[PDB]
């Protein structure tokens, strides 16, 4: 399931055993309900442009 | 870089600049307040380890604005199969004596998962490529930050695309090309040890280090990226060991 599209995932895929998938998110992030949306949890989350960001 | 444009001010964030003596050294990237990615050709010949510093929001190397932080290097990780004067295994993880603080002008670059890395990152074309480097090859290096947008070749592609010339070496596992063969766009050996960043899904990740190639954007040639996720285990399981006396440490790998 990882293996394609990420496997719907927005961050990291880990697959489980026959057609279960877990999305998962770098620190500094939480997964939201939809079980593949991460979402900030700091002020500053990596990989992100601030001057973009509150633009 | 050659053929890019300046970045604007706080747009390429995770960017660090690193100084031996106050003069200028090679590129970085920041992947938390405490460790940074480098590439390992970059200290073959560093004496005094004690006047290595790092600076984070840094843009206008003829100006203090304030954003600028310094920090001294406690430590250089270098891979025990990188062979100094070589191309393999050309990475070194930095850990600053100091965090720095995060704020609008420092953010660390994602450092992803390798399933991630090899499964998802390693297939978008375009990435960017940044730093303080020659503007032109057998020309001065730049006084802002500039950034250029290049794209990612599978490796028999490269060596398709690459101009027949003896003596050159091997594309490993451990490297990547991206670029043009045209000469008129490349990072340069001053870009050295620079982010080669990865956007998905709106987040930047860190994909590849500004390793070498051929005299800089020289036609038939493309430039040489260390492929980082071959090292995430390798740099996950060093942010979690103690600092060691001593500022080189060999560290083996796998
Ligand atoms: C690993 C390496 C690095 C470079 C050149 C050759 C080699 C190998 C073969 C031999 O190894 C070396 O030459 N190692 C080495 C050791 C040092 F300490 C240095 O100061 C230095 C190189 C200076 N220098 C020329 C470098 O950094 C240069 N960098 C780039 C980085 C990116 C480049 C790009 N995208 N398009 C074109 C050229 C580029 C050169
Ligand atoms: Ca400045």
């Amino acid at each position: 399931i990882c293996v394609n599209e990420n496997g719907g995932c927005e961050q990291y895929c880990s697959d489980h055993t026959g057609t279960k998938r877990s999305c998962r998110c770098h620190e500094g992030y939480s997964l939201l309900a939809d079980g593949v949306s991460c979402t900030p949890t700091v002020e500053y989350p990596c990989g992100k442009i601030p001057i973009l960001e509150k633009r | 870089i050659v053929g890019g444009k300046v970045c604007p001010k706080g747009e390429c964030p995770w960017q660090v600049l690193l100084l031996v003596n106050g003069a200028q050294l090679c590129g970085g990237t920041l992947i938390n307040t405490i460790w940074v990615v480098s590439a390992a050709h970059c200290f073959d010949k560093i004496k005094n380890w004690r006047n290595l510093i790092a600076v984070l929001g840094e843009h206008d190397l003829s100006e203090h604005d304030g954003d600028e932080q310094s920090r001294r290097v406690a430590q250089v990780i270098i891979p025990s199969t990188y062979v100094p004067g070589t191309t393999n295994h050309d990475i070194a993880l930095l850990r600053l004596h100091q965090p720095v603080v995060l704020t609008d002008h420092v953010v660390p670059l994602c450092l992803p998962e390798r399933t991630f890395s090899e499964r998802t990152l390693a297939f978008v074309r375009f990435s960017l490529v940044s730093g303080w480097g020659q503007l032109l090859d057998r020309g001065a290096t730049a006084l802002e930050l500039m950034v250029l947008n290049v794209p990612r070749l599978m490796t028999q592609d490269c060596l398709q695309q690459s101009r027949k010339v003896g003596d050159s070496p091997n594309i490993t596992e451990y490297m990547f090309c991206a670029g043009y063969s045209d000469g008129s766009k490349d990072s340069c050996k001053g870009d050295s040890g620079g982010p080669h960043a990865t956007h998905y899904r709106g987040t930047w990740y860190l994909t590849g280090i500004v390793s070498w190639g051929q005299g800089c954007a020289t036609v038939g040639h493309f430039g040489v990226y260390t492929r980082v996720s071959q090292y995430i285990e390798w740099l996950q399981k060093l942010m979690r060991s103690e600092p060691r006396p001593g500022v080189l440490l060999r560290a083996p790998f796998p």
